[PDB]
Order: structure tokens, then C-alpha cells, then sequence
């Protein structure tokens, strides 16, 4: 069963998503983010001294 | 036996081509025995004898 969400991009927040399949009892999720990192690519020209 | 007060419940259902119907009823009996059940549509097919 695919189950598609949004969280904003904050951290240390608890979010809550609903789960619901006819025939079924509904279901509840909780997730937290708890870090994001981004890291560039770089390439050397000279150095000094 | 004779049963007097009868309700009917039905709290899920899938027009699938398997039995995917369920329902629930109540009654009240006058004694211990056994009975016959059966459906008065077309529409409708019970497995339980």
C-alpha cells in the first residue's frame, strides 16, 4: 500500500500522518527529523605561504 | 425453535468476485435447536447453509 506525505523542514518536531485502507482499522505514523546535511564539490587552485 | 426479535448490522463490504461481505445479527430464540438460513434476492448469495 503506497502512502505518499509532506514534512516542513524543521527539526526537533513531531509530525502525525492517518493511514486509512477500507476494510480495515485506521493507523497512525509519527515521525521526527533530526538532522539534514549538504556538502559541495570543490577543486583546488593554488596555496600561499 | 421460534425467534421473535431480529436486527441486521453490516459494517464492511467489496463487490469483488470473492466473498467480501460480512454482516452481523441479532436475536432472541426460544429454545435450543437448529435452523436453516436463506437469501430472498437474486442479487445476493449466502455462503452459510
Amino acid at each position: 500500500y503506497e502512502h505518499v506525505t509532506v514534512i516542513p523542514n524543521t527539526v526537533g518536531v513531531p509530525y502525525k500522518t492517518l493511514v486509512n485502507r477500507p476494510g480495515y482499522s485506521p493507523m497512525v505514523l509519527e515521525m521526527e527529523l533530526q538532522s539534514v546535511t549538504l556538502e559541495p564539490t570543490l577543486s583546488l587552485d593554488y596555496i600561499t605561504c | 425453535p421460534s425467534v421473535t426479535d431480529m436486527s441486521c448490522e453490516v459494517p464492511a463490504c467489496t463487490h469483488s468476485s470473492d466473498f467480501g461481505g460480512v454482516a452481523i445479527i441479532k436475536y432472541t430464540a426460544s429454545k435450543k435447536g437448529k435452523c436453516a438460513v436463506h437469501s430472498m434476492t437474486n442479487a445476493v448469495t449466502i455462503r452459510e447453509a
